[PDB]
């Protein structure tokens, strides 16, 4: 439906995943889509870090988020990497970064950290060849608040692939999210977007 | 505040007045005394190698272009248009010939020259002196094996000088592993610290590690996993602390060539670097390709921070008194496979990059010891830095600098702010000099 | 589905939440609940406060939103109150704060306030018991501005229950709020979350 | 369902408006107004200005977007213009402003901006008299970022009537947002909402 | 500035200048002459009556940890690590023998004292002289009737006397009731306004209670009902107000226990007052007993401040000049009914806390306030306390202070003003003395 | 800094040191020295036409309540209540006889006098003076052809004069074409740049138009399109540029009557203005109606901008030296039809308001240019103002002012800095004056 030589600040990537979407006139998709993202966030905000691992992680999963350097516009010779990982990790990281979050010894994590997700604008597609392959997209404003009067909003959208494995559970097989402030405010971004 | 008199930093730094880490009087005279008078880090060869290629890059709370220069050098100048002082260069990298200011259109060589201003003859006619209107230029920009420093004032020591003592801990890993680069772009966050904390914190502080960080040490399975919760001390020799006389150090931990690294990095990392100590042995002696393989924490002054073999690479860039970005980098050995060099860079910024679980063990002892360096009751309260004085030596017959032969003790602070306290009380690098000719009689006083 | 030894960092409390939407695979209650919390917050965006309490509100309503104290996460010994309410309404009560709104006398009132309030991830389940009771949970960002340039933005997640009084209409018998920041850094708390 | 002279904070628009959607009880409608939503805040978040023109705007469209001046809750007397257009744009108007954001020398647009928009709070039903005509309410959260550290969220209700041209493609045909905050806070109001 | 000699309150409280609710160095200099010269409320024994219970407060920007010792007296400590300044506690309340910091694991005693520091033998050997590094104390930690005030300054007055001829007021609620419980945990909001704007109103302001309040009055059906818009006057003798050397003052209301309580309490209030004020009258004496359930607006100088009988008690806690950080308590008689109990701390927030619909009256009122004090135009304009003025006394036979016969009158802001003005030109207790030997004649000059 | 001394601006105004974009003392001293001492903008008799109309305007960072008096007159007081300070109106516009203050009800009238105090012969008896209680009034208000300006300072030159030379330029349109009216209400926006950097920009720079918006002309078809990129320079004699004593200054653009509208307004305003033309050529010659159907980019120091024809009117009103609030207003010829009227208006926001994609072309300009001077290095750093220098004259037997014979130059900025720096190192008016004796020779030096 795009054309990236006339749309002419539309990356072909973005172009490639807007077709995948206009042509899933699906409406059941979508709301399961749905119901796995909310319930997704739920454990997610509850801090239910083992839950989520088991119930919505798949076992080869790729879970990425990535910082984007800031670029000309016109750019065409300049072509070292682009983009560094805030997080590119593989099921055993991920079960790291979880030990880490539960050890009693987290001193960050006193008083109790809370977290409020908001999962917008969801889509959902099945995948051309891979028939057990769904693309879902989705947006999340992420709220963290602790110690009193620390607060952090966190902004973005989410490029998912979920697969049914075993039990006919639809698990996260695959995370991308470039994030869009360049340079955050927010201390870090040690959340699970 | 009198700079002249005021004692920030007690005889042998052995004590901070709390308010450095607050003060934004005494920020702003940093601004002059410390970023505007040392060396800082800027870029890495391998980030701009091609002619044209250039990237910003903070120098104090000032905004640098860095850019390769036709004939292969290296200069620098602010981000500002000589008209109506604009901000000249929006993005971060990229490659040209010159850049173009969107206010009123003159054109800037790479080389800083004033090339071309629209409609020039029906305007200015030949009154325009474009010959003087080249961009304000960094005075000195040095190189230490690829990795590059600017400085803006002319009178500085090079920068070999500037590293003193440290220097010969970092050749083994800077320049007899075959060369480092940098790996980017860099993880950028801002924390609500003072710069120091965090420049402090790298320099000298292992103390803080088996209890910090208990929980990451604990989690990863690191080479330093036993350690978590203090729950065992490091034994003796496991290494040493150094500093030097114009304010960089670091801390020493034998062997660690894995460093913060996970399991599943540190089996081909300590086959890596044990293959290349084995080389090095004949080269440069066994202690030196010893200190190659072994883990080093290092400042250089005044804010650019670094792990070896761990690979992170850090600017704690200045904004406030409370307030500082920090950009993160990743070192590899230029000789490693792609494939590990990948790997690591992922892997130091998984554990010290934006969400670096490492990393933000950190934060609140960075954001509270700077912020209580505001509350009344604490602004003349002393920050203590005296663990292992009067046993720090100078002059050694293979360690050089003022060195504490000790994994875990404060020498590197010590240096660090005797060389800060120096700076501030000072108007001129002479005088730092004059303030700073027996050095290490001072850091070493009761030994 | 949660196992609240292993996953250390979740109360009993919200363990118990979950369980009761894992297992109401149940689409028309979704979307039943989604319209009734929409039109909650649009009638409450316009301020048709009267209208809120006539058309959504139970008469048996508890309105309920606590500040809780921060505490250790291994704090075992001090059991004196953990939390103050902010609002704990019976339906008395919330018609003296509508009073006070629509008094030409209240002079925080002019000129009029602007809200804007954005319902998300809502999840709705039959109670077990009363067959009649529905839960339903949903987060809200509420978005207050006032006079040129104040501007207050509030984050929250929602334990409604809701039942079908008379006329049929389904109306809020208890709202529970747990929110989120200790300190708030939004002048007051003084808006229907 | 609202009386006004007893709603007193309420505007006779406002109570317009509600009447509206408290009687399409049509799920259908609120879906297909969902997926119109979706696709329309995914085209624009990737900055394909010239597909939404072409696919989600009709040729007959209104985009306006005031801000209203603040006036007492008791004035009566002055009536001079109460608010002023930030938009109130035809085709051809918001045909040159996506010229202005796609030219090469937009020196604004370098490097690239980022977007991220979550819409919610999705209401829709058809028009009494025009019976291709369908109106269609929704919140909407904008946020930009760009430059390394400039952060901006606007925060929006819109009012639009979309009908269904040619191809059967539903094209938006007025949309309707008075602005919340009086003095804008976000170095300029330059965004689609 | 100088401060010593500018005016910055009129002779005898009757103006102030505008900016003192706007100006940062002033901010600065009260942070000195105010808040760490003063006595400021830190918790109730009801909040921390354990051995080993403790909270946390703030005394101006300071934060502390109040503990409850095993002898059951109660210490408070600087919430700041002795050796790198670290925040210790970062929880709002809590039950322990110790605090360990999370930096380097230093351990500190609820006494203060430091315990143990990790591998100490090992690293310090026998060089740290650990009796000099407790925690930094606060000098002076005393009790009202269960209610724990602080003060930095070792020269202060005993609590008692500071709270000078406002003592009498207070004590048969504080006292003869059986005592007070304070109910927590407090709410918190931060509110764009000076501190001592809020003071001020709490302490003398009952003339803007008709108006500001009008809204809240119509709504509640509370016993002051009437007296919205203005619609009535109060009668003659339907109180009183009065004012203190140290710059404690209130308003107080003839009989109105019930307060800003609505109708669904005001029957059981009206009931459970009247009761004890008849047995009291026995004990104490009659204007003694109905004092008691009399209602007291009250400051307790600097910025704490409370509604007896409406149960309200705040804390306003300084950030900046226009910035405040309120603390919102319940208080309750011990021997109420806990259903009462629970009922009246429900209703003392739902009026006066985070989302109380009383309080919500006040905020621009006291936001714009303090903010135009900022403004250039209105920085040297005069702020008007001189309602009542020249008919205040002094040494009354029966209500002691400085003290108008009257309801609604500007008595207490002239009293608190006077204090304020001594306290920012004296240097020390001595100076505050002497700047205040003739207090009660300069606040009843014309009379 | 010693403002009596420091060159901020050099001779003849050829330079400007960076900092005056960024300093916040300097800002501080500008409250004082330019912003109590001016002219400002306050509004437009169409927006307050009937007795009672009032709206609130800011003059610095005061608030001021501007109200038509019964009389016709128009009287402009703080917004600021003269008991304790709170903000007396909260609303932008409206129509009342008088404001009540909603902290203790005390009410004001129109003309500013203390009308009534809430139960005042109970509390205040007869002791309150009222006449001396008035709202503090802003002593100067002034009107050109229906726009209102207010001046806190007494001494001030009557408008008329302070508009010396630029007065001349702006009569056609303001007076001869039957009067201007200003619709509103208008748009208001925040930008992070000190507010002299939209002023400079709107009293003489022409220069940065073809390039700054390149994007927006290509996309407008506007009669300025060729211009695009710096495609082309405008003819000899498409323009020029004046400036004036007391600082205000402006472009002339030959014949630019449809100014910066799109083509589906470009032939109706053509027509219209032409039209207009013809009449006026018996009335104030040829010269004079060209003047009127020609673009005028003008600033009236300080602060209000404007471009005639395009329709655009600005004030810049200050927050802090990084921090400016934008308030855009559409002027529009009284007697044009009500229809163009309406157009005109949306179109003026369309290119210049809150979304106004012109005005968007400026932001990073503004705010970089503004930011950098906070900037270490750049803070001495000079911005240029030399372009034409050398070649304006003054006393021209047709063009009165100092005055550059072309379309594109900086001669507006030299005059307008020149009063800048004259202002900041006076006290006064009268010193101003006395530092203002040669200014047009000082301006035309090398002519
Ligand atoms: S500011 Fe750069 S060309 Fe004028
Ligand atoms: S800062 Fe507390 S142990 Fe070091
Ligand atoms: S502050 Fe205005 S009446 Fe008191
Ligand atoms: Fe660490
Ligand atoms: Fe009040
Ligand atoms: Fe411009």
């Amino acid at each position: 439906m795009i054309n990236i030589q006339e749309d002419k600040l539309v990356s072909a990537h973005d172009a490639e995943e807007i077709l995948r979407f206009f042509n899933c006139h699906d409406s059941a998709l979508q709301q399961e889509a749905t119901t796995l993202l909310t319930q997704e966030a739920h454990l997610l905000d509850i801090q239910a870090y083992r839950a989520w691992l088991e119930h919505c992680v798949g076992s080869e999963v790729q879970y990425q988020v990535i910082s984007r350097e800031l670029r000309a516009a016109s750019e065409r010779r300049y072509k070292l990497n682009e983009a560094m990982n805030v997080y590119n990790e593989n099921f055993q990281q991920l079960k790291v970064r979880v030990e880490h979050q539960l050890d009693p010894q987290n001193w960050g994590n006193s008083p109790k950290l809370r977290f409020t997700r908001f999962i917008t604008n969801v889509q959902a597609a099945m995948d051309v060849n891979d028939k057990e392959l769904l693309h879902i997209r989705s947006n999340v404003i992420l709220h963290r608040a602790r110690r009193g009067n620390q607060v952090d909003v966190f902004y973005a959208a989410r490029e998912d692939k979920w697969k049914r494995g075993e039990g006919g559970v639809r698990k996260l097989v695959q995370r991308f999210v470039d994030y869009p402030e360049r340079i955050l405010q927010t201390h870090n971004l040690m959340v699970f977007l | 505040m009198n700079y002249n008199n005021k004692i920030l930093v007690s005889e042998s730094g052995l004590s901070q007045k709390h308010l450095i880490h607050g003060d934004e009087e005494l920020f702003q005279h940093e601004l002059k005394t410390i970023f505007a008078r040392n060396w800082l880090f800027l870029t890495h060869d391998s980030l701009i190698p091609a002619p044209g290629d250039y990237v910003t890059a903070k120098m104090g709370i000032d905004e640098v272009i860095v850019s390769r220069q036709n004939d292969g050098s290296i200069r620098a100048f602010l981000n500002v248009c000589r008209h109506r002082g604009k901000t000249l260069v929006s993005v971060e990298a990229g490659n040209a010939k010159g850049f173009v200011c969107s206010y009123h259109g003159w054109g800037f060589g790479s080389n800083g020259e004033l090339q071309s201003v629209p409609f020039e003859k029906d305007l200015y006619g030949e009154s325009l002196n474009k010959k003087c209107l080249g961009l304000k230029e960094v005075a000195r920009v040095e190189s230490f094996h690829g990795f590059i420093y600017g400085c803006f004032d002319q009178e500085a020591p090079p920068l070999m000088d500037y590293l003193g003592d440290a220097a010969w801990y970092l050749e083994p890993m800077f320049k007899h592993s075959g060369g480092l680069e940098l790996v980017g772009p860099p993880g950028k966050v801002v924390i609500k610290a003072n710069w120091k904390a965090p420049a402090e914190n790298f320099v000298g502080d292992a103390y803080h590690v088996g209890w910090t960080h208990a929980s990451s040490l604990r989690s990863g399975e690191s080479i330093f996993s036993s350690l978590a919760g203090n729950a065992a001390l490091p034994p003796e020799g496991a290494g040493l602390q150094m500093t030097s006389k114009y304010g960089s150090g670091m801390g020493v931990l034998w062997d660690g060539y894995s460093g913060v690294h996970s399991a599943d990095l540190v089996p081909e990392l300590m086959a890596f670097g044990g293959a290349k100590q084995e080389r090095l042995n004949k080269e440069i002696g066994d202690v030196r390709a010893r200190i190659y393989r072994s883990h080093l924490n290092c400042t250089v002054f005044p804010n650019n921070s670094m792990l070896t073999c761990s690979g992170v690479f850090k600017v704690w860039n200045p904004i406030d008194a409370n307030t500082t970005e920090v950009w993160t980098y990743a070192i590899v050995e230029k000789d490693m496979p792609e494939d590990l060099k990948r790997r690591l860079a992922d892997s130091v910024q998984r554990t010290f990059g934006p969400a670096g679980f490492w990393e933000s063990d950190d934060n609140d002892n960075m954001e509270t010891a700077s912020q209580n360096g505001k509350k009344y009751q604490s602004r003349d309260s002393d920050l203590l830095s005296n663990l292992g004085f009067g046993e720090d030596v100078y002059g050694d017959a293979v360690y050089p600098g003022v060195v504490g032969k000790s994994a875990i003790g404060e020498t590197s602070y010590r240096g660090f702010y005797r060389a800060y306290q120096a700076h501030v009380s000072s108007s001129n690098w002479a005088e730092f000099e004059h303030a700073s000719s027996t050095w290490h009689t001072e850091l070493t006083k009761t030994t």
